[PDB]
């Protein structure tokens, strides 16, 4: 049966704050791996019809320069899209994370979210990756991944 | 008047589904595309293919208003309160220029202020959102 | 085979502070399903016996007012309990969530918990998701869920 | 097909703050089971090659005494470790949590960390848990576990 | 002494399981229900149908006790300290009325205390929760 567990490219992570597709990861090292299911720029594309199993795992972390501001109120979140076929149109399958405060007097700071569901796909739809201050993100395959496993059929 | 085309017997071209409606059953050589409205709580907003509905979402959060209503035709729209922008998943109000800073752009409901240093002969010397560099 | 995924109504959400059965969840519509199981007021009841996958989602939000307290110090709390059929008994599968400080320093706050486990269910078994401040739920569906599927016999 | 869910040991757990393996778990009370799956000391140990999906849920708690700390910058992690058998190899599967400062000011402190994977185990292969601050875990059955079901075949 | 049934040959009646056993074989024609005590740490509190007993839990809190320890018969029962009550997770102190509050009714270690502003001719002015309004 078709699966896949991407984990985050390290080499192409944007540096921006607010929401953006991660548009890279990895399936054929490490613990990354893809079957019967295409990958291509972020867009996991379903080749099966099927009900799959989704989860993603994203870690933040950061390290507060010598003199850091008082406060730092980031929102840590990510979202797993989906994006239909038959008809054009994006939405959100899941989401998660929290607000932080990573303000200088704690040097180092870490966070990690973790999202799982159970849903219906069909031959074409694409899941994505949207997250947060993207800047922030480990690039451990260990710490940022994403997965999908197909479980029982239409 | 969009076309497409299944095939079983013989591969034919046939209507698409109209915007609020989804395909229930495809063109037969026999039947027209069968299209259904959309249920309640549900939309479509152009000619697909779709067997399903696009489900109206994501409610409107703490410091939004309802500015379209859901329709069988189109989405929900929600905007924020005055002198606040979408940042992620809150209303978060406009930036606030320092002092020697002043607004360039105000803040629409979906982008924040764009500020911006003053040009020489001008000090602001204010934090305000709402007022640019005075001469 | 037997699957759920449940999403928060949002219509009906109690207004307390103290641990809650959430009592009303969609099952039709969005990416709300339910197959070969029944819900009745936010009692999953299992139909089909054997080894069950469970998951849930719960995202808690809230705005400060205002002229806020200096602190707010909240459990945000979830917990995924199982009610036995052949002896009255309800039994916590999973529990989640963390401690918070919700003060008036930041005007906004996100937080979200996510459960998962593998348990043994037989039919007449019940599911049910309690929560700690259920009026800071956020009532999005992909914000605010709870699902299962069958994954092997007994 | 052959699964595992195992609740943390209370009598057995470790009182130190660098990493250590968990190396006690029920697995025959409770919620705790296994199948064609064999646990030796925290280890468990893959029998039938296959995909598997695995699951951690860990939860830190925490009680501050009269006359506490100001500050306590503490790092919750959890590790999810595989360890190879046909060459001598230890690595990461998946890991989560998040750094906290559970001061004094604050009397009860709670949080827990939830990690979800896909991959592919062979016989012989060793999957065990590491934790920091061992010392806060919360010795609940729906609190602290970690399981795997076998999926798919290879 | 009480009565449910199964059928395989024929459907009949057969004793349920006492507190303090689990069923590990139904009644036969030729047999009685078959009931075993309950394994170390598990319990069963009525007469039921159940192969299994239930598991004790969950764990005493830190600034918890334990009142009855567990039995065959009976779970585990934990109580918080004096002067505190369960919430949740933790055993929080009793509220304390403000100045110009007392308390009403006592903080039982499973309920918080409860509060109410006194009548004319009352100024209490104290933080306290142990401590009524005073003339
Ligand atoms: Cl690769
Ligand atoms: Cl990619
Ligand atoms: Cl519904
Ligand atoms: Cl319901
Ligand atoms: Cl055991
Ligand atoms: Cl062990």
């Amino acid at each position: 049966q078709p699966f896949a567990h991407l984990t985050i490219n390290a080499a192409s992570i944007p540096s921006g704050s607010h929401k953006v597709t991660l548009s890279s990861w990895y399936h054929d090292r490490g613990w990354a791996k893809i079957s019967n299911m295409t990958l291509s720029n972020g867009k996991l594309r379903v080749n099966q019809d099927g009900f799959y199993y989704l989860y993603a795992n994203i870690c933040f972390r950061h390290h507060e320069t010598s003199g850091s501001v008082p406060t730092d109120y980031l929102q840590l979140m990510v979202y797993v899209v989906k994006t239909s076929i038959k008809i054009p149109s994006s939405h959100n399958l899941m989401k998660g994370g929290s607000t932080k405060n990573w303000s200088g007097n704690s040097e180092f700071h870490f966070y990690s979210i973790n999202v799982g569901g159970f849903f219906k796909l069909r031959a074409g739809e694409e899941i994505s990756i949207q997250v947060s201050n993207p800047s922030l993100l480990d690039p451990d395959q260990d710490a940022t991944y994403f997965g999908a496993f197909k479980v029982q059929d239409i | 008047y969009l076309h497409y085309d299944p095939e079983t017997g013989h591969q034919l071209l046939c209507d698409k589904c109209a915007p609020g409606t989804y395909l229930k059953q495809h063109c037969t050589v026999r039947r027209k595309t069968l299209c259904v409205p959309c249920p309640d709580h549900s939309y479509t907003d152009s000619w697909h293919t779709s067997d399903e509905c696009v489900y109206c979402s994501p409610v409107c959060k703490e410091l939004q208003s309802v500015k379209q209503e859901c329709n069988r035709t189109h989405n929900r729209v929600c905007e924020c309160e005055e002198g606040r922008y979408l940042e992620i998943e809150f209303c978060l109000k406009h930036r606030s220029c320092p002092p020697g800073s002043g607004v360039v752009q105000a803040g629409t409901p979906e982008r924040n202020t764009v500020c911006k240093k003053c040009p020489d002969g001008f000090f602001s010397g204010e934090t305000s959102s709402k007022a640019p560099c005075i001469k």
